[PDB]
């Protein structure tokens, strides 16, 4: 095999995000800010499928297909991976945290 | 099916069932 594949579920996340981020994208400037948030906070190891799909519902409104949340954590290890390679050249301090919630 | 099938295997259900 070769090395990069995680660039393959980066497809259906970059674009299945594009979906439900408009359908709340009309909630309030704060839903565009926590979709926003939402998909750094899961790739930024600080969220995850479960909580990212549980609570997007409310911005985005991820209840759908019953299989849609576990879909995430397959592609998750190429969204996670791929993305980590660039991620390595910012490494900041995550320890600020602006959110903040519970979870 | 196809089209967005990345999208449609995860997004909506109820619009291709109903």
């Amino acid at each position: 095999g070769a090395m990069g594949s995680g660039a393959r579920q980066l497809s259906k996340l970059k674009r299945f995000l594009t979906t439900l981020q408009q359908f709340g994208n009309d909630i309030s400037p704060e839903i565009g800010e926590r979709v926003r948030t939402l998909v750094l906070g899961l790739v930024n190891s600080t969220l995850t499928i479960e909580e990212f799909h549980s609570k997007l519902q409310e911005a985005t409104n991820f209840p759908l297909r019953p299989f849609v949340i576990p879909f995430l954590k397959a592609n998750l290890p190429l969204l996670q991976r791929e993305l980590l390679h660039c991620a390595r050249l910012a490494k900041q301090n995550p320890a600020q945290y602006l959110a903040q919630h519970e979870q | 099916i196809g089209t967005d099938k990345e999208l449609s295997d995860l997004l909506d259900f109820s619009a291709m069932f109903s």
